[PDB]
């Protein structure tokens, strides 16, 4: 709510943004117990690993390929 | 999926030669490829240094492109009609079954899919010279 | 300050018109044939100077689908209660306005690249608006 | 299907009010009181050889408001004197307002463009003053507004 | 609301007096006696692409005053002789004055611009002389003047 | 030879339906409802000195659709408001559809080109809106189609 | 967005005052009174092969001021006599001043450069005198000055 | 401010008198009788790099006087014969005088410079003789002279 | 094949924004607002006798940006004052930016090259300022970029 | 003798296909799509004093291909980006192909020579790109070939 | 150091323009007709000094087929 600077700049080194596209979300029926819900939506492999998914696991491979 | 997700069916853009990262070229010989084609099992092949899908065929023999186009039409005609009907009934004056109001469906449908398909090249138009029929 | 400015100058303009109109005789009378001139009287002075100098906003809103055009409404004689015709005072004149806004704070997001940037996607399709799948 | 009455009230020409500078005009002609016309088309069209079509909006909103008065009307003197007053002092603009009875309205700034010819004959003559308008957009004063967000498509 | 009579007296064409050089003209045509028209518009308008509007006054007040007379009227000889007299001596200007009955008036300098065609037929012919005017501003001769300081706004 | 009735039903003007943006237009003028005209000729002809003839097709299908409405009709407000809405937001196109009773039809995209003049008089006025059309090809809605493959020759 | 009037007053050509030597000029032509043009470009540009750009200011401010007068105007005699007076005595310079109505102005020294040709015909002729100016910098006479210290950048 | 008449008399083309050798010329063309133009500019200007300005007078007063005559005019023979007479005897100079009606005049020596082309067609042809003038300074013949000692300044 | 609309929105001249030094320009002329032209060809061609062809790129990107303003516009004073300010202080460069509505854009450094002539007449005058540009490469602001890597061949 | 039709089909401008780099161009101007001109004459002629005639062929086949596009067309961005891409990387050549409907064709290499000027006005603007061609020999695509071995003589 | 330099000077340039624009009245307003001037404001100062002094790279990449 309170801004201490009239103008502020976040200098992100190397990384770049990407535009928002329209698409059809795929569904991968994997077997695991990391969350209770039947279906969840992820936007990057970072979020999947943050949910306890092991690197190289089926869901991780599918996501990184997609 | 990454070579198919963000592809708009309205262009009729088949998967014939689309490159896909991650896959590995098929290593069998000519006879094996012929057998695979006879069984409708698509194969990723490497040609002239690159990798390329082939023939995009489905199990039933119909091209995946046609199936995607049919699903696209089926979904979006319905969505357009429902969106018009809901907006027309949200102000009162809901649609009524009479000759004086039904024909507007022609314009409603000619908007959205039937015209976007023509603009993007998915839908064909013109006069056929062989059969002497119009599209 | 803007509210005080409007409050003072609308009143001053109306009073100045009324005094000039009653200083020649022919003072204003409560009838439908003379009341509507208040629309022009008010659209002169504040309501127009504000638009010219940028204080008052105009145009069509694309988000809410509403217009910002200033509006003025004047009641008719048939709607005035008999008591006011004895008190000789008119009421219920309504005006609307939309105030502009200055810019106070700005936030920026920069980015820097060191190595060769990765090749971008080579999709040439016109980006579709939203997913078709909906029931 | 039965015929429908397009309105509840009746179009009364006397209910049309013209306010030039804050005073009501009186002493109009016989047939037509006022005519409002735009000077230029709203939208232009550019057609290519292949058939591509592109259009550009027009920002010229100037118009002409014809005004017919009997040569015996007193308002002829007011306009004639104001013409010379503006010519000398240099101020020509003045507010213009029109109230429709069962139609559109108008409220903009205007000026006197041309003085009509004067002719004396057996019968009472007529004078058709021409009044310019900064913007010639006829605005509605009806329940319109709830449907403009419905016709929208494409 | 009741209908109002726009005037107390009645517009009498005979009361319109035309004085050319100090003498009253007589022997007019049937329908129209005189017509006065301005040559050019009072105010021009320049419209920009963005919509900005600017105007400039016009200082060309020259006009044409049509004058219809029967070919049997004696005033045809006076004007015809004056035409050649001015052509020889070189003086063409002469005062012109018009008095309105229930309308505007005019008082300026003028000259003969074109002689009308002459035609002989079964019925009495008509001649429509054209008289120039240095200034074609029709001036009032009424109680107007107390309201010109009221219409002023902006 | 006996006279033949050109149709079984009767041409009913009320059966002609005009849909602008998805709503039916109502409150038309007296004589003519709509007029559709092409801007340019379909085929041009180049004639040589020796007599050789060559022709080139025209790809300019833009047209103008006149639309007459009474000044008391409510649709005047809708179009007037949409004019300013498009001017501000920048979207001017909207679907246009016409259904013939015993004639040709039309279904294309269109826009408002010019706003008609407004005149107030003794009787109810009329307004003739002009609506552009991307393509002005009148299409049939009849049993036609089985004979187009017969007239063909050369 | 609404159209804006670019000025409050109206551009009046009669308000443009030309003072040559301390006396007002009168008897101008029909279309254009005066035209002011610079002889040379303000800034020159030198472009190298590699793309380097360098510029140099121009100190030649001499200009030409066209002046149109009717051949019947009395000021033709004044200028003609002054031409020979300067030729004999050797003094050619005299002050020149121009006052704009709703535009820029000018106040510098000038001289007569070329006498216009004279032609006699059916209508009144025109003469376009050319008056030199030591400096042809058009100066403003408005509220300008508070923003010149704002556009500055780089 | 009221419009002013620039002159009392009227510019009459017939009053312009041309005397070549002591005889009046007659049989002029339709549009333009005579045109007088100077060959060179009156004053030259030298502009330095720093901005210093210096001027030098021009002493070349030679000019060209165009003269239009109908090919049926008798004066064509006079000039044609005089051309050969001067060619043989060697005397080419003869006085030239021009009297303005409401403008400047001219009185100097002149000679025939070029004979105009001759063309025969459906309508009567025209010939535009060119007559040189030793000095092309147009002199006034008016009340001018009391103000030339007023404009002087600097 | 059916005609296609080349754009979804409509080309609106008011949407074209010109920023000179950080302020928006206003008060444009009637027909054309701005014109941008390159001084020299992009690529030169050298053709040998035998037919060998070789080309060399051009590194001269200087251009001229015409700018039309009404003589009553206030921006005439700003530019006039800035001209003398730069002449005295010696700083002439200032940023220039142009935003297209449905076309290309421009963003470079520029300077004032020549002041337009001033003419006073019956109607409002026009001034066409010339602004230099360091680089006259019109850049796009659209989805272009995904196809530039497709047209490439050879 | 009877008039003969010079062709069976009709010249359709839409059938003319332009392929620049392997993609079809779209969004052409109104009147003319493309113009192809040779830079130099095909054969030169040397004529001696005695009358001997000798000729030499010209091996300079370079030409210019004008290309008109609406400023709203998307292809303006492609060419603009390719201009800078070629300027940086140094590759300027790209294939060019033209298919005639009922005329000659062309298929050679080309490059962008000059970028057209950009102008913004009331109506949609036009841009005329200039594309060079290595060889400007228009080749036929018809039954021609069986008669070229017949016209031969001497 | 380069990142800190950009971060400081972009902010200083924008603030200096905004303060000068609001010190005369006519402060900036949130509309499409006034926002785009930030493009020129930012292209002045850091984004251009960096290119002139060689710190910021420009041109077309031949390997990835991307522009800088």
């Amino acid at each position: 709510e309170y801004q201490d600077k009239v103008v502020d700049v976040e200098v992100s080194l190397g990384t770049q943004p990407i535009d928002t596209v329209g698409f059809e979300t795929p569904m991968f029926l994997a077997m695991h117990g990391n969350f209770p819900e039947r279906i969840r939506f992820y936007v990057s492999t970072a979020g999947m690993v943050a949910d306890g998914f092991a690197v190289g696991s089926p869901a991780y491979q599918f996501a990184t390929n997609a | 999926i990454g070579a198919m997700a963000a592809n708009d069916p309205s262009y009729g853009d088949s998967l014939h030669l689309k490159t896909m990262p991650g896959m590995v070229p098929f290593a069998g010989s000519d006879t094996q490829r012929s057998n695979a084609w006879s069984r409708n099992a698509n194969i990723y092949r490497g040609l002239y240094g690159g990798g390329s899908y082939i023939e995009g065929k489905t199990s039933s023999g119909q091209y995946v492109d046609v199936i995607r186009f049919s699903h696209w039409v089926k979904f979006r005609m319905e969505e357009s009609v429902f969106a018009y009907m809901k907006r027309r009934s949200d102000m009162g004056l809901s649609m009524k079954m009479s000759d004086e109001d039904l024909p507007v469906l022609k314009s409603v449908l000619m908007n959205n899919p039937i015209n976007i398909g023509i603009r993007n090249g998915g839908i064909l138009t013109g006069y056929d010279t062989e059969n002497k029929v119009s599209y | 300050r803007f509210s005080h400015w409007v409050k003072f100058r609308m009143e001053e303009s109306v009073f100045a018109y009324m005094k000039r109109r009653s200083d020649m005789g022919l003072s204003m009378k409560m009838s439908d044939e003379d009341l509507p001139v208040l629309k022009s009287v008010l659209m002169n002075n504040p309501i127009n100077i504000g638009i010219r100098n940028g204080g008052i906003l105009t145009g069509y809103d694309t988000e809410n689908k509403v217009s910002y055009d200033p509006t003025i409404i004047i009641p008719k004689r048939a709607n005035i209660p008999t008591n006011d015709l004895a008190a000789r005072i008119l009421r219920d004149v309504k005006v609307e306005l939309v105030y502009n806004n200055s810019l106070h704070y700005v936030k920026i997001r920069a980015s820097v690249v060191l190595d060769r940037p990765a090749g971008q996607s080579t999709n040439a399709q016109t980006p579709m608006s939203s997913s078709a799948v909906g029931v | 299907n039965q015929s429908k009455i397009l309105t509840l009230q009746a179009y009364d020409p006397a209910k049309v009010l013209v306010f030039i500078g804050g005073q009501r005009v009186s002493g109009f002609a016989a047939d037509t009181k006022i005519v409002i016309t735009r000077n230029n088309d709203n939208i232009s069209v550019h057609a290519g050889v292949d058939g591509e079509i592109s259009n550009a909006l027009s920002r010229d909103n100037t118009g002409v408001m014809t005004l017919s008065l009997q040569n015996t009307a007193k308002w002829n003197g007011y306009l004639a004197q104001w013409q010379r007053q503006a010519n000398v002092t240099g101020l020509i603009y003045l507010p213009v307002q029109v109230e429709g009875s069962q139609g559109l309205s108008l409220n903009t700034i205007g000026w006197i463009q041309k003085q009509p010819d004067l002719s004396y004959g057996t019968e009472v003559g007529q004078m058709d003053w021409e009044i310019g308008v900064l913007d010639a957009w006829l605005s509605p004063d009806q329940i319109q507004g709830i449907a403009a967000g419905i016709t929208g498509l494409l």
